[PDB]
């Protein structure tokens, strides 16, 4: 895979940084200490989403409940969230395909402040669980110009 | 950082890079190998200004926002001749008319 | 035991949401028709999700497509009001497991300009230089990812000059006042 | 190694030769079966390109090999209308 040298670089996918730093935003104006009950049970909650920003962009990685969202192709799996292993803090994990970049995503958040962080990693697995190829197919229409191939019409 | 530089002499015109906090005797370096004169022969000159052998490219005044791959910083070249130094000469471009 | 999909959502205010499906729902039907055969999914008749809102499927060359999920009712920001967020895909459909990718916008306008929105023509060049009329490719936002060819930031950076001046000559038509959709405006807090 | 390039009007423009293959005719020019003693060549006279357009086209060559693989902001290519027709030109003359 090609795609080893990609993420290499830095900020191979726009606004997101191999390593940054994430935020709970969310009732922005109410009191912290009700946004941390907030945060708590929306975690626990069986239909409640949680979304954690990352510092300076509108980017966002949303966490669904899987029993009340779906996606063409992503998977649900039960550890992607975990709060019971570490007291105070909370451990997120999110595989996806960025660019035809397969990576993983780990980071953690504090529970009194909300404030937390987190980098990508490279998911050679997947790249190899992904068939026909079609990520260099892929690749090849990113790097197509069509700037001069359309043909003339003078009518 | 990285600094993108044009150094002209007469109508010779080197297209290089060189990082921000590098000295300017290294940059007489590589005029060394593409114009076959040792450092001894030549001064480098920014603006209107000689150069110290010594001093670091940044502290000369070139930070990677003023030497750019789109707009680079022009550095004078001298060639001292044999025995005694010449006037700094840049022969401009062709002008367009427009 | 419960458990968790993770998808990359761009956050985005509601008014830029109605901005961007106006003028999808213009260039299928009432323009040109310029996006003639992109596919508008209502908020019912999506396979369910409770926070999806509407699907805009653009079809692609060799049987693929780009899918614009948008999203609604997210986690309050300030007040009661539910959020609003987008996602971006590029959907491979010939392999066995459809080939599922997400993209930042930049790449998406990119990719959708290859094939829709007018460009630059074969004799674009020739035409420039001899003071024939050109097509000027009216949807600048694709030619962003990726650097450009010097043929093409010079014949650009030629157009905003024409565009620029009215005769004082105008050898080339004006653009549409009608903005083409564009992902990087969508998913942009440009300002 | 580094490859010299002669404008029209005699200016001498010297660019690292893995940069100046951007051009596709340099390319044909400077890279191939050997037959020809490209691959000995280092030095190429455009009888057709003057010295400002073809300043702007070197600089042209180090934009493209930084900003390449960089998903970064990719910086604007500064062309001043003036030049914006002839260099067109010279681009056509040269790439692809």
């Amino acid at each position: 895979p090609d795609q080893r040298s990609k993420f290499e670089n830095e900020e191979f996918f726009r606004k997101l940084s191999r390593e940054c730093e994430i935020k709970y935003t969310g009732f922005r104006d109410r009191p912290h200490e009700e946004r941390q009950a907030r945060f708590q049970n929306a975690c626990r909650d069986g239909r409640s989403e949680i979304a954690f920003v990352a510092t300076g962009t509108n980017l966002s990685l949303q966490f669904f409940p899987a029993s009340w969202q779906g996606e063409q192709r992503q998977t649900p799996s039960r550890e992607y969230v975990d709060l019971e292993r570490e007291a105070g803090k909370v451990y997120l994990k999110a595989p996806m395909i960025l660019n035809g970049v397969c990576v993983i995503w780990k980071g953690w958040i504090d529970l009194q402040r909300l404030d937390g962080m987190g980098c990508l990693e490279f998911d050679e697995e997947r790249a190899q669980q992904e068939d026909a190829l079609a990520q260099q197919a892929f690749e090849e229409a990113r790097r197509r110009t069509r700037e001069f191939e359309d043909r003339d019409r003078s009518h | 950082m990285d600094v993108f530089l044009m150094i002209r002499r007469h109508k010779t015109t080197i297209f290089t890079d060189a990082k921000e906090s590098s000295t300017v005797f290294e940059l007489k370096r590589i005029v060394e190998g593409i114009l076959k004169r040792p450092p001894d022969e030549q001064r480098l000159y920014k603006d209107d200004q000689l150069l110290d052998d010594g001093k670091t490219l940044g502290e000369c005044g070139f930070t990677s926002q003023t030497a750019r791959p789109q707009a680079p910083a022009t550095v004078g070249l001298a060639f001292r001749a044999d025995d005694t130094f010449e006037a700094l000469c840049i022969e401009p471009f062709s002008s367009p008319p427009e | 035991e419960k458990m968790w999909i993770v998808r990359p959502v761009w956050r985005v205010d509601r008014r830029k949401i109605e901005q961007w499906h106006s003028l999808v729902k213009y260039h299928m039907y009432k323009g040109k028709k310029e996006a003639r055969e992109w596919e508008y999914v209502p908020h019912f008749k999506v396979p369910w999700g409770w926070w999806s809102h509407s699907e805009v499927h653009i079809p692609l060359g060799n049987n693929t497509k780009i899918k614009v999920t948008t999203y609604w009712n997210l986690t309050t920001e300030k007040g009661w009001l539910g959020t609003y967020g987008a996602a971006l895909a590029y959907i491979d459909q010939k392999c066995d497991p459809p080939y599922f990718t997400d993209i930042d916008p930049i790449v998406a306008d990119s990719l959708i300009h290859k094939i829709y929105f007018p460009c630059f023509t074969d004799k674009a060049i020739r035409q420039a230089i001899l003071g024939e009329k050109v097509l000027l490719c009216g949807f600048q936002r694709g030619h962003r990812d990726q650097v450009g060819t010097l043929q093409y930031l010079a014949i650009q950076a030629w157009a905003r000059e024409q565009v620029k001046k009215h005769g004082r000559g105008s050898q080339v038509t004006l653009p549409s006042r009608v903005h083409f959709p564009s992902l990087a405006y969508l998913c942009g807090t440009l300002a | 190694m580094y490859v010299k390039l002669i404008s029209s009007d005699g200016h001498e423009f010297i660019v690292k030769r893995e940069h100046a293959l951007t051009s596709g005719t340099i390319k044909a020019m400077l890279s191939g079966p050997g037959q020809f003693a490209e691959n000995e060549t280092n030095e190429v006279n455009f009888r057709e390109i003057p010295s400002h357009v073809l300043s702007k086209v070197c600089m042209y060559f180090t934009y493209k090999v930084r900003y390449t693989n960089s998903s970064t902001e990719i910086p604007e290519f500064p062309i001043a209308p003036e030049i914006a027709l002839e260099l067109l030109m010279a681009a056509n003359f040269l790439d692809c």
